[PDB]
RNA sequence: UCGGCAGGAGAGGUA
């Protein structure tokens, strides 16, 4: 789906499989978080499931044994004074030292300015020790979390149920036309972009050559050339596309490691799932009741977050008994009008636009030495189009291996370009999901007081009760980076910015920042940020020092009669669109043995009415529609015709018949050896064959 | 027999049902499910899916 | 044995009841006594 | 950081750190 | 009542409907009869010559017969017996 | 009402399309037609909107755990991919907004047509068939929307100033138009005491009897309030014979109105009156001033004193359990019970520091969301967690998430949030066997008769006497007593009959039992029913769906099987 | 440019001093554009008259119970501030209202000064009953909209002039709602449902067509800065 | 008390692309719907132009890749969406950008017709070396509002056309702002203050003009009984 | 008029 996921995937610790467990026998001991994970394996990141434990993740600075078993780092301590010396120990180690606390201060030379610091004695077991017994100490303080953890900022703030759905959606979001790098990170996703290998980096050291919009020429200091490919418009396992672009020039000096060209979701180097969007926390006439989301018209007539999917078709040629299918234009079945798309070879024409029962190849088979020519031709399914941008045709006279049996393979490529509409679901770092409930014009938007109108609006009812409040420090923290600030130092640097580096006393508009995971920004610092922000092209100051703005109703025109508040977020697109889970039938095809309709979307099926919604139908006291939706509806062979036939000739609907599933009951009871059969009033075993 | 194959223990129920020879009446919700026939419930039941209408006479003179 | 027939339908339908007002849901009694009366409906032979 | 073409990110952070990921 | 016009699937009131018959499952009966009934008027009255009674109070434009049906029920038209 | 996609509605509708575009002449034959259909011609956009009309469709949710998770709407083609549902059936649906699905029906027949649009249909199903509550209430944005509405601010813009001297009342009015136009120009406030002259509202209880007596004609009558504008415009919503109210609309007071009107109205002026209460709370729930910032969760004042008071409590039993006295388990119950004390005094502080106008504490006060527990953990401390094991940990959280949890805290802080989501999803299927069981067994009880007329009857307490010899009304008597058929006449000292044989018990009947010395009843009960199949219309009761006596063939029986185990998952024991 | 469809008006009248205009076809969006202008310019720019202040006999001080009558002065204020009058002068006029003996003094005694006129004549003001004389000076002038009571300060020629509230508006209550419909296979159009009350000295048809000449007036200082600027024509009547 | 004194309009230049109008006196309240009649009808129904179709030669889809273009057709396509065109006649005009060789593809190279003229002479479309020619065809035409992308083979074309999408709104920011005058002795009146911004095509009074007239015939369906 | 099809197992997800 993203480069996030395929590394993901590639750091699982999972419990099952041939030699472990199940998912049925595992009880509710093995789901939990022991405390010898600290270091080891992620306490959030776990699937929401029946698999809820079950699957896992490593953590960033663990590594594994020649044996299986897994280590982790810590620093040595002698004589209160912390060293610099680094030793991996198993779980079977740490159990007999005592182990400080990342969080813990230490002065110039490395002593606990604390008289007690919290340690971990041997039964994971919490104390408040005097600092004079400690023997380890922590690395950093994101040991203890994986890779799609480390990438929430302000995650200490945050409930562990929202985080867990956070690392879980994070890995979802699908790639967009143009990236952006979020205005507020982490700091880990530089190098998650580089080890994950969706990037370009250059082995050497040389000056650019040549550039294209497909190949990099590098000429290294030696003398060797090297040359770099891309792939442009490639299809994933799942339909995206993997598109990778230069950011270099024609002339830059390139030193070994530095990144060359661009990927599916990077922005100069650095992951970026997202977009950074105008946000306000308000209700709004009810369209975004029960986590909906209301939306702006400029995000669909500016492609903020419009996404390229890409399809594949195959279909294949092979001898018969009764001849050789051949693929030609020549198809004596069908018209002249819709063969005008087909060259000369029976196959589609690239930049040609098809849609819902186009043909795309042309086929038929011989049923035996004319008029034997029969037609079975690749045609695009039911609610499909988009151009075609690519033919692969492998054939076996011209020396390519291929299966046996089989004369021809052909691939087709049908890809289209996808906006954002009602129904689809977005999502953030933090836990907020919901869909989109309505999408309105740029006037009919609260707007600030400048005339800029707000991107989306999210309901405040959500977040009291669900304990993720690091959305709201990540908005003030957002809007503070878009404005820019400046820190006064004329009568000394302020009481709350002692602690600040001096590079952070003052920044640019559309500046980036990082908060890492553990240890970053306090809310001391963001109360005195958001009093030094930058005004605007007149001198104005739209938001006060609580974070909150007047806005103006675009419906009615009036100002709203309190503050609001106000910020930037940012926002990823989920791959759950409604374009893929929309379906309909009357009538179509049924199955074999009962003649029940199908199953499936992609087989054109129905909706199963299962046990459960029976009872509620007997307890409604609806004893005709359980009736026709169990009979003349499922399995009623007769019935079935003589239905469609009363509703096209606009008479009554007939009455029900006997469904064929019993018959096949009766005669499975029968094949055991049972004498199993239906008496009439008087005796007289009925036939029960029809045929009369 | 039918109303309990259909819960558990098929194959008990079953085995006891054929040594016994029982006989099943199909007067339940679940057997006139299974067979395709009106439950004995709500509008299903004798009194309401009887029911005869015919205009007044005095709106059939009328008209 | 000890009480009768009409002591332990008052003991079931109270000892239900109490589980389901503990965490505060609320369901009419005549609804837990459609149930129990379907548990006392059959009769054991001592001799026949 | 450690890497030769970056984006200049400032952080907020406060400790330092001995090791590298 | 003191209420407002219905609108569409909820006219005529089902307070009122339900003071002609004895319960809400005759009710169900009456007006699936009465529906059949118009309806085989309907598609016989073009052909030949049928027994039933057509419409007794005035349709719309394109009005299903069970709308016909339960007007006629709501005006006191028609006379039902229990099985 | 529901909304259709026109993709979905043309395919559900085919075979009506296509006679519709035969009879209309605009094809030759059904081929013609169909293929036309099939194509999407725009000659099919137009017989797609009387082919729709009044015929209803069936929208399901999975899992079905009641009858309401069925109901009948009148679909309505709208612009998109996504079905469009009212708010007010999202409690009866149990459906949010973060990505449910839900499925669609088509009735074919007349019996069919007639059971959607008569017996399932949305409108008709307001009532809880288990207990007989209403479920198509307002709730969240409705609720606070209405308790702004309607509440009184001391000394606002324009109240009433009972002056003298200088000047006369400043401050009454002689109607609400004139009111209106007032606040309009800023002059007066929409939460401001003022005294209005009303004419088309009726007056309540006592007021009418004081001023008009015998009746008041309330069409053309006008009277005297005192309250405020926002109560007027909540009064209007109201049915037009409902007296006066004049209360601030907590949750509790808006079930009891709802309630109120179920049971003394037709059941189509409550769908008409839910519908234009819930027009009134989105509009004003966007003009409430309800946000979110950092600046709104304030912190108790003097927090950092009461904790180190009570770790000073705590480090005296450290030491003497360093030097010894006790073994382990009287330490860690001492530890217990002293981080238990800290968290209450801590919570005692919040809720006296936190202003009654904060958006946070509007939200919990209103009824719509939340409790105070929450409350206490984002703005106060968490407080003690639980090892794997279940039990208490001696050293507790003592930083809030507004302040942000440490490394070692965020850690053992996981400890019994993953036991949490474990046991959710094994809850989930230990339930639904306890359902399939109970369903089964209680299939064939179904209503029979109307009177077996039998004597026999069960005894319900209906209150008890205290010593000094005053009442007191028996803590669970709406489960137990309302909605019952007497057995026998219930006397009163030897003396006359104030209720007969054979009547229901609503609140009326209880309350004149209880005013006359009265304790001890005789009701009929299912559980001695004389019917040999089946049960007995009296005897059962009243149907808690509809509110009146049961009718003839209803299926009692999986009613009782789909209320025990509905909420079966709540159950965190 | 065109509109393609072009709106109409049409009323439904409901009693005989409330209409329900309906505007259908509106291009997207013109619904919530044309609604609370129309709301406004009907409530506050139709001019007429109204009773500014009142200066009872016998109230040197505390305004608390008359001799003689039945009322207090607030009820007394609450009964003569619902007067629909109607003057065609200019500047200040003045009424007077003396009726002497057991009755009911109504809104038919008010002698009018040649030129001012009342148009309910059958209110009830008080109940003279215990044999006494109400004398009541009155002074109507004319506006547009609700104007508070202009506390004055005369300090002397106020001996007793109380300040009432001036209702000049003769609109009373207006209020809309934008519904949708469907042109073609477009929906999300939309549909304007005015309901405009009035007083009894205007009809309710002559409010929404005087309050459209003073808005083809008041946008038309924009159609005059440059002449030709291609609109949005709306086609022939 | 009744005024007389009419609204009068009154306008000042701060630069050629923003402009404020100043209407007093209004009356007591009429000051912020007929700011936001103006903002409403400003941003929604002002005509102008735009392109709506290109046609490289040697292309035939979107996705694809030039030879000797360091971008590929979709960011040529997302650059080609901040051109600043006019027009003055009601038929669709093709232009041509014709360059080659080393050098920055601009905007100032697209030879106009007689009737159309680019407003935007220094904007980014591509980068060349020296192995590339991009040989373009512009279509242009006239409208109003925002219409999504008309479809290939649903108009009668050929197969190399790519369809693009059309923004005719020549308008970028607009607010206002009332001064209210609440004195004593019941002399009350407003003053709006509103502010146009256009992007270069049409002058802030032009716009405001079109909104006039819009207005001036909307409201005119209420005049007609009297 | 020729002519004409739809079983199992495993893995990962959404509510
Ligand atoms: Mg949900
Ligand atoms: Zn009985």
């Amino acid at each position: 789906n993203n480069p996030l996921s395929g590394l993901t995937h590639k750091r699982r610790l999972s419990a099952l499989g041939p030699g472990g467990l199940s998912r049925e026998r595992a009880g509710l001991e093995v789901r939990d978080v022991h405390p010898s994970h600290y270091g080891r394996m992620c306490p959030i990141e776990t699937p929401e499931g029946p698999n809820i434990g079950l699957i896992g993740s490593l953590s960033v600075y663990a590594r594994v044994n020649p044996f299986g078993f897994i280590e982790t780092p810590y620093r040595k301590v002698v004589d209160g004074v912390v060293s610099d010396e680094i030793v991996y120990l198993t779980a079977d180690e740490e159990d007999r030292h005592v182990v400080a606390q990342a969080n813990s201060p230490i002065d110039a030379d490395g002593r606990f300015v604390e008289p007690r610091v919290l340690v971990r004695r041997k039964a994971g077991e919490v104390e408040y020790v005097p600092s004079s017994e400690v023997d380890y100490m922590d690395v950093s303080p994101r040991q203890m979390v994986s890779v799609a953890t480390a990438m929430i900022p302000f995650l200490e703030h945050d409930d562990a149920n929202r985080a867990l759905m956070g690392a879980n959606m994070q890995r979802q979001a699908v790639p967009l036309v143009r990236s952006e790098a979020p205005l507020v990170g982490t700091g880990m996703e530089l190098r998650a972009a580089i080890d994950a290998g969706d990037v370009v980096v250059a082995e050497e050291s040389g000056v650019i050559e040549e550039v294209s919009a497909d190949y990099i020429t590098v000429m290294h200091d030696n003398g060797t050339r090297r040359t770099y490919r891309m792939r442009k418009f490639a299809r994933s396992n799942h339909g995206t596309c993997a598109n990778q672009c230069p950011i270099v020039d024609a002339g830059d000096r390139v030193e070994a490691g530095q990144v060359i060209a661009d990927g599916p979701c990077t922005d100069d180097g650095e992951m970026a799932l997202g977009k950074n969007l105008l946000v306000a926390i308000m209700p709004w006439e009810g369209h975004n009741y029960e986590d909906a989301i209301i939306l702006s018209n400029r995000l669909v007539e500016e492609d903020v977050l419009t996404s390229i999917h890409i399809e594949e078709h195959e279909i294949d040629a092979r001898d018969t008994k009764l001849g050789a299918e051949e693929i030609t234009r020549d198809i004596p079945n069908i018209s002249d009008e819709v063969l005008a798309d087909l060259d000369e070879r029976g196959i589609v024409r690239i930049g040609a636009e098809v849609r819902d029962g186009d043909i795309l190849v042309g086929k038929v088979t011989p049923k035996g030495e004319a008029r034997e020519v029969r037609d079975t031709s690749l045609k695009v399914p039911h609610g499909e189009s988009g151009k075609v941008i690519g033919i692969r045709v492998f054939s076996r006279e011209d020396e390519d291996e291929l299966p046996a049996g089989v004369n021809e393979l052909v691939r087709v490529y049908v890809a289209q370009k996808r906006k954002i509409s009602d129904g689809d679901k977005l999502a953030g770092r933090h836990g907020n999901k919901g869909v989109i409930g309505k999408i309105l014009p740029v006037e009919d938007m609260p707007f600030l007081a400048d005339g800029t109108p707000v991107d989306i609006i999210l309901n405040t009812h959500g977040v009291p009760r669900r304990m993720n409040i690091g959305q709201i420090l990540e908005t003030h923290l957002g809007w503070c980076a878009h404005s820019g600030w400046k820190v006064d130092a004329a009568k000394g640097v302020p009481d709350w910015a002692a602690r600040l580096p001096d590079e952070l006393l003052e920044a640019q508009p559309n500046a980036i920042v990082s908060t890492p995971v553990f240890d970053g920004a306090q809310e001391a610092e963001l109360q005195g940020l958001l009093s030094c922000t930058l005004p605007n092209r007149d001198g104005d100051v739209l938001v006060d020092a609580d974070g909150k703005a007047m806005l103006f109703d675009g419906r009615s025109g009036e100002p709203f009669p309190y503050p609001v508040t106000v910020g930037y977020m940012y926002i990823m697109k989920l791959h759950h669109l409604v374009d893929d889970k929309i379906h309909a039938r009357s009538t179509g095809p049924y199955s074999m043995i009962t003649q029940q309709p199908l199953g499936g979307k992609a087989q054109f099926g129905g909706q199963r009415f299962g046990e459960m919604e029976c009872w509620a139908m007997q307890a409604y006291g609806a004893a005709y529609t359980l009736q026709e939706l169990l009979t003349i509806k499922s399995d009623d062979t007769v019935g079935r015709v003589k239905v469609y036939e009363a509703i096209v000739k606009g008479e009554n609907i007939p009455e029900p018949g006997i469904p064929e599933s019993f018959k096949v009951l009766l005669k499975e009871l029968q094949s055991l050896c049972l004498n199993v059969e239906v008496l009439s009033s008087d005796g007289a075993a009925i036939e029960l064959r029809e045929g009369e | 027999w039918l109303s309990a194959a259909s819960f558990q223990e098929t194959t008990r129920v079953l085995t006891d049902a054929a040594i016994n020879c029982r006989s099943d009446k199909l007067n339940g919700l679940k057997e006139n499910v299974i067979i395709g026939k009106l439950i004995p419930a709500g509008t299903g039941i004798n009194r309401y899916r009887n029911i005869a209408v015919q205009p007044t006479e005095e709106a059939r003179a009328a008209a | 044995r000890v009480q009768g027939p009409r002591e332990v339908q008052i003991h079931l339908v109270r000892e239900v009841q109490e589980v389901y007002r503990a965490q505060g849901v609320s369901i009419h009694d005549k609804h837990i006594e459609v149930i129990v009366r379907q548990m006392l409906r059959r009769v054991t032979i001592i001799d026949s | 950081n450690s890497v030769p073409g970056a984006p200049n990110r400032v952080s907020f952070a406060k400790l330092r750190e001995p090791l590298e990921v | 009542g003191g209420y407002d016009t219905p609108l569409g699937i909820t006219n005529p009131p089902i307070d009122e409907l339900l003071d002609r018959v004895s319960s809400k499952y005759a009710l169900v009966i009456y007006a699936a009869k009465r529906a059949r009934q118009i309806n085989d008027y309907y598609n016989q009255l073009g052909e030949g010559i049928l027994e039933y009674v057509g419409p007794l109070v005035e349709p719309g434009l394109q009005e299903k017969p069970l709308s016909i049906a339960l007007r006629e029920i709501h005006a006191d038209l028609l006379e039902h017996t229990e099985g | 009402q529901c909304g259709l996609p026109k993709l979905m509605a043309l395919e559900l509708f085919k075979p009506f399309v296509m006679k519709r575009l035969v009879d209309l002449n605009h094809a030759q034959n059904i081929k013609s037609a169909k293929r036309m259909v099939e194509r999407q011609r725009p000659q099919v956009w137009d017989v797609l909107e009387e082919v729709i009309a009044e015929h209803p469709v069936l929208l399901n949710r999975a899992p079905t755990l009641h009858r309401l998770g069925i109901q009948a709407f009148e679909p309505m083609l709208v612009e998109g991919k996504a079905i469009q549902l009212h708010p007010l059936v999202c409690e009866a649906f149990n459906a949010d907004f973060d990505g449910d699905q839900m499925a669609v029906h088509l009735p074919l027949s007349a019996e069919a047509q007639a059971e959607a649009r008569i017996l399932m249909l949305s409108s008709n199903n307001i009532l809880s068939p288990a207990s007989g509550r209403p479920l198509a209430m307002p709730r969240l944005d409705m609720v606070t929307g209405l308790y702004y509405l309607t509440t009184e601010v001391p000394g606002d813009t324009g109240e009433y100033q009972p002056a003298s001297g200088d000047h006369p009342e400043t401050g009454v009015y002689s109607s609400p138009a004139e009111a209106i136009m007032a606040a309009d120009r800023g002059v007066l406030s929409v939460r401001a005491k003022i005294k209005v002259r009303l004419t088309q509202l009726r007056p309540p209880v006592e007021i009418e009897a004081e001023l008009f007596g015998h009746s008041g004609w309330q069409p053309g009558d006008a009277w005297m309030a005192e309250t405020t504008l926002g109560r007027v415009m909540f009064n209007e919503l109201l049915p037009l014979g409902y007296p006066f109210v004049n209360k601030q609309m907590h949750k509790k007071v808006q079930a009891a109105i709802i309630n109120d009107l179920a049971e003394r109205y037709p059941m189509i002026v409550v769908a008409q009156t839910v519908d234009k209460l819930k027009d009134a709370g989105f509009y004003w729930a966007t003009r409430s001033g309800v946000t979110v910032s950092m600046a709104d969760v304030l912190v108790p004042p003097r927090k950092k004193e009461i904790l180190d008071h009570y770790e000073e409590r705590a480090d005296k039993v450290e030491k003497q359990f360093q030097r010894g006295a006790l073994n382990h388990d009287e330490r860690n119950e001492a530890l217990v019970e002293i981080w238990k004390e800290a968290t209450d005094e801590v919570g005692q502080a919040l809720r006296e520091h936190y202003p009654d106008d904060n958006p946070i504490i509007t939200i919990v006060d209103s009824g719509a969301t939340g409790n105070f527990t929450q409350t206490r953990t984002l703005a106060g401390m968490k407080g003690l967690v639980t090892n794997p094991k279940g039990e208490f940990i001696p050293r507790p959280v003592k930083s809030s998430f507004r302040e942000g949890l440490t490394v070692l805290e965020y850690f053992i802080n996981t400890h019994g949030a993953r036991k949490g989501l474990a046991d959710t999803a094994l809850r989930t299927a230990d339930s639904g066997y306890l359902t399939r069981r109970l369903v089964d067994v209680s299939q064939d009880v179904i209503v029979r008769e109307h009177d077996c007329q039998t004597e026999r009857g069960i005894v319900v307490e209906l209150a008890e006497r205290a010593p000094d010899g005053t009442l007191i009304r028996d803590p669970y008597i709406e489960t137990s007593a309302y909605a019952r058929t007497l057995g026998t006449d219930a006397v009163d000292e030897a003396g006359n009959v104030i209720v007969e044989r054979g009547q229901d018990l609503g609140d009326p009947e209880i309350d004149a039992l209880l005013a006359a010395g009265i304790t001890q009843v005789k009701v009929r009960s299912v559980l001695t029913c004389a019917t040999s199949t089946g049960v007995c219309a009296t005897c059962y009761g009243r149907s808690m769906a509809t509110g009146k006596l049961v009718d003839i063939g209803e299926a009692v029986g999986i009613v009782a099987a789909q209320s025990i185990g509905e909420p079966g998952t709540q159950l965190t024991m | 440019m065109l509109i393609s469809q072009r709106p109409t008006l049409s009323e439904d009248v409901l009693t005989d001093n409330r209409s329900q205009f309906v505007i259908e076809p509106l291009e997207p969006g013109f619904g919530y554009t044309l609604g609370n202008s129309l709301r406004r310019t009907l409530l506050s720019s139709i001019p007429g008259a109204a009773v500014t202040s009142i200066r009872i006999d016998g109230v040197l001080h505390e305004f608390t119970t008359v001799p003689g009558v039945k009322e207090d002065v607030t009820e007394i204020i609450l009964n003569l501030k619902s007067l629909v009058v109607s003057s065609e002068e200019d500047e200040p006029v003045t009424m007077y209202l003396r009726k002497q003996g057991p009755g009911e003094v109504t809104a038919g005694d008010i002698v009018p000064p040649a030129g001012v006129t009342v148009h309910n004549p059958g209110m009830h003001i008080a109940t003279l009953n215990d044999k006494g004389k109400l004398e009541v000076e009155l002074v109507v002038e004319r506006g547009r909209g609700y104007v508070p009571a202009v506390q004055n300060r005369a300090s002397g020629a106020e001996i007793g002039r109380i300040p009432v509230d001036s209702i000049y508006s003769p609109v009373l209550k207006v209020t809309y709602k934008v519904d949708a419909t469907r042109v073609e296979q477009r929906t999300d159009f939309d549909k304007l449902i005015l309901d405009v009350e009035t007083k009894n000295s205007i009809s309710p048809r002559d409010a929404l067509a005087s309050a459209g000449k003073t808005l083809v007036e008041l946008f038309g200082l924009a159609r005059e800065l440059n002449v030709e600027a291609e609109g949005i024509e709306i086609g022939p009547s």
